[PDB]
């Protein structure tokens, strides 16, 4: 598909086998997602924003659909704003900018 | 990683 | 042009005269960029993300060169660590998300 950016690219994402919305984030090298229980083993990480940085929860090799496109990599938890789609699964979908 | 609100 | 993800989408633009490095970041609202006094009334505003929120200084009507593509509007400026393109001016030189 291709998305225009007049409103924020929000689309669904299926993770752990829940739905959620996530914004597509060219902007980010990582995939952020807002504090949400996932199985397996997580190690602490800190990562910065606009605003600075935070502690969040990482966890690898996370099947990810991203409008029904499969994508499996690293995850990572904590306080965001808002659920963020990241270039390190991004680029596993082949999304491109293109004008 | 910038969202940006 | 089309942008692949491997990489930080930075590209060049124009503004206030100078030639500088931006995201195209389509998980910002805004376009907001590093510390430079540009001449212009404007208002005090903050933003936030990952982090928190920055106080920044909004200039209106600015002209801005994204890869030669002509653009207008807002921009902030404040102590962000990259230069941001964010939708605001994205929607004007015709930017699309494709996968």
């Amino acid at each position: 598909p291709q998305i225009t950016l007049w409103q924020r690219p929000l689309v669904t994402i299926r993770i752990g086998g829940q739905l959620k919305e996530a914004l597509l984030d060219t902007g980010a090298d990582d995939t952020v997602l807002e504090e949400m229980n996932l199985p397996g083993k997580w190690k602490p990480k800190m990562i910065g924003g606009i605003g600075g940085f935070i502690k969040v929860r990482q966890y690898d090799q996370i099947p990810v659909e991203i409008a029904g496109h499969k994508a499996i990599g690293t995850v990572l938890v904590g306080p965001t704003p808002v659920n963020i789609i990241g270039r390190n699964l991004l680029t596993q979908i082949g999304a491109t900018l293109n004008f | 990683n910038x969202p940006i609100v």
